């Protein structure tokens, strides 16, 4: 389930060090480059005022883009803790310099279990992204396509009544997921698998 | 990357809520910190990551971010809070501080005792004559001090110096030293120091020779 | 456990050289970012330089580049700032800090760099009180420390015995290029004929120490 989540992100630009956590007990930071030279870089990070440490940088191709990443161990991926991050060239010029609270960089799985059913308005219902805790804190957003109306939902909801719909039109639905709380932020998940439904006579 | 603090100084009373703002210019990360500095002591860290309270900093201190405006707020001022405050930003290689904010005490107005000191005869033998005006233990600091030599207004030959707030009276003291040559001093009679503060002018003076 | 101690500051003629030291106890220095920050007298904070852990990557401020060089001796657990081609404007208190929480958490006490051209001792004149035009509830006398350079002069009264109601003003640079300050004290008018009042001015750079008796202005 990894590659996609990264590929999703890297469209967030090369000026920011892309970083996310999967179960708040991990951290992965990556950045893509070009393949013409590879380059020598030093990933240094500090947690609080503990001594700075170094992170082993690994290389990989994507096709012909090359991606450098580095994983952070579970003990020093506590939440609510300012964790600094520093990618530096062997020349010494800093390439990124970030401050992430690890609680703030979550990337959730796609929600599963989406169904729809109707005379009146339509009831969508679905399941929170599987094998992710804190299911009572998820944010979801749906997308009524036919042409693109997005209905926004908030903490802990797994259904919706699609008021103000149409008739004699094919409709497609989907729901994404993200953590949303005062101490919970991150990027939107990938869209759930879509469910289709044809409206009644009008 | 230019960090611009406002205000540079403000006066508040004990128990007041006071908010200091720090304006960033370039795309500024949320690596902003807030510092306290009291006279002669090193800077003391208060807030980091723009909102997190450093261990041991009282709950009154808070940080918030509103885009390019970073604010430090003290919920209810206590006497140990009146100091100078700095915001700090780290970007990629560069670290900049704000121009600094001095928090001073609002106190009930007290008008100064005004004293005028004629130059000592010792210094008159040196060809320069310093005439000294003292404004002792007053508030607010904003005050007008004017020099009159034989009733003729002096301009550009005096300098002022002001203490910081007294730990007991929370007042100020001011000096205005009028520097003029012996030859100029010996050809005039009445030296007058006029302290004006609000609606009130108080002029202390001496006559050269009267002991 | 963490303590930062600095040394090597002092007086220096323009263009001369100083090496500042910052001795760190309570943590390993190779595993931390170290910063030099200076505070001009009565001015704000100004970042000067940085050094990175494990690679000793130096980063400087454009107002310090070329003339200053930041360095570290891992074995001595000490970080050094060498300042060459010193300028009059470099006169300041220089601190060394430690990176923590995204900022500088542990600061040294600071060391003072004074860039002087010519050292001049101070002259002290009496701010005599009146034995006739006194009353004013209490009376006020002082000392005028004039025409000294560089800073600082320190004033005390009665060798430390007199402290309350003493106001030793901040220095002002006269147009002459030298500094000048005043120390005033308020005292009971009844004591003017019984208590002797001595201001003690110390100006270390000229190694001068003056004990003046401010005495009522009689005739
Ligand atoms: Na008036």
């Amino acid at each position: 389930k990894f590659e996609s989540k990264a590929a999703l992100l890297a469209a967030r630009g090369p000026e920011e060090l892309l970083c996310f956590t999967e179960r708040l007990e991990d951290l992965v930071c990556f950045w893509e480059e070009a393949a013409s030279a590879p380059g020598n870089y030093s990933f240094s990070y500090q947690l609080e005022d503990e001594p700075w440490k170094l992170c082993r940088l690994h290389q990989a191709p994507t096709a012909g883009a090359v991606r450098f990443w580095c994983s952070l161990p579970t003990a020093d991926t506590s939440s609510f803790v300012p964790l600094e991050l520093r990618v530096t060239a062997a020349s010494g010029a800093p390439r990124y310099h970030r401050v992430i609270h690890i609680n703030e960089v979550v990337l959730l799985d796609a929600p599963v279990g989406l169904v729809a059913r109707l005379s009146g308005h339509v009831v969508l219902r679905w399941l929170p992204p599987p094998e992710t805790p804190m299911t009572s804190h998820i944010r979801y957003e749906v997308d009524v396509s036919a042409s693109v109306q997005r209905v926004e939902i908030l903490e802990g909801r797994t259904e919706c009544v699609l008021s103000n719909l149409r008739g004699r039109t094919r409709y497609t639905f989907a729901v994404r997921a993200r953590m949303a709380e005062p101490s919970f932020g991150g990027f939107w998940s990938a869209w759930s698998e879509p469910v289709s439904l044809l409206t009644p006579s009008d | 990357i230019q960090m611009t603090q406002s205000p540079s100084s403000l006066s508040a009373s004990v128990g007041d809520r006071v908010t200091i703002t720090c304006r960033a210019s370039q795309s500024v990360s949320s690596a902003v910190a807030w510092y306290q500095q009291k006279p002669g002591k090193a800077p003391k860290l208060l807030i980091y990551s723009a909102s997190s309270l450093y261990s041991g900093v009282p709950s009154r201190f808070s940080g918030s971010r509103s885009g390019t405006d970073f604010t430090l707020t003290i919920s209810s001022l206590q006497p140990e809070d009146f100091a100078t405050y700095y915001c700090q930003q780290s970007s990629y290689s560069l670290i900049t501080f704000g121009q600094g904010t001095k928090v001073e005490i609002k106190r009930t107005v007290a008008a100064p005792s005004v004293f005028i000191f004629p130059p000592s005869d010792e210094q008159l033998k040196s060809g320069t004559a310093s005439v000294v005006c003292l404004l002792n233990n007053f508030y607010p600091r904003e005050a007008k001090v004017s020099w009159y030599v034989d009733n003729a207004l002096q301009s550009g030959n005096s300098q002022e110096s002001v203490t910081e707030q007294d730990s007991k009276d929370s007042t100020y003291s001011l000096s205005s030293t009028l520097t003029l040559s012996k030859a100029d001093y010996e050809k005039h009679k009445v030296y007058a120091c006029e302290v004006t503060q609000g609606t009130t002018s108080v002029t202390k003076s001496f006559n050269r020779g009267e002991c | 456990e963490v303590q930062l101690v600095e040394s090597g500051g002092g007086l220096v003629q323009p263009g001369g050289s100083l090496r500042l030291s910052c001795a760190a106890s309570g943590f390993n220095l190779r595993s931390y970012y170290m910063h030099w920050v200076r505070q001009a007298p009565g001015k704000g904070l100004e970042w000067v330089a940085s050094i990175s852990p494990y690679y000793s990557y130096t980063y400087y401020a454009d107002s310090v580049k070329g003339r200053f060089t930041i360095s570290a001796d891992t074995s001595k657990n000490t970080a050094y700032l060498q300042m060459n081609s010193l300028r009059a404007e470099d006169t300041a208190v220089y601190y060394c800090a430690r990176h923590g929480y995204g900022a500088m958490d542990y600061w040294g006490q600071g060391t003072l760099v004074t860039v002087f051209n010519q050292i001049q001792g101070p002259s002290v004149f009496p701010l005599a009180p009146s034995s006739k035009s006194t009353s004013g509830g209490t009376a006020a006398l002082g000392c005028l420390v004039k025409d000294y350079f560089p800073g600082p002069v320190t004033v005390s009264w009665n060798s430390g015995a007199l402290t309350s109601g003493v106001h030793t003003f901040p220095a002002v640079l006269q147009s002459s290029g030298l500094y000048s300050l005043s120390s005033v004290v308020t005292v009971p008018s009844s004591s003017l004929g019984t208590q002797t009042y001595i201001c003690n001015v110390n100006h270390k750079p000229s190694n001068t120490k003056v004990d003046k008796k401010v005495e009522p202005k009689s005739c």
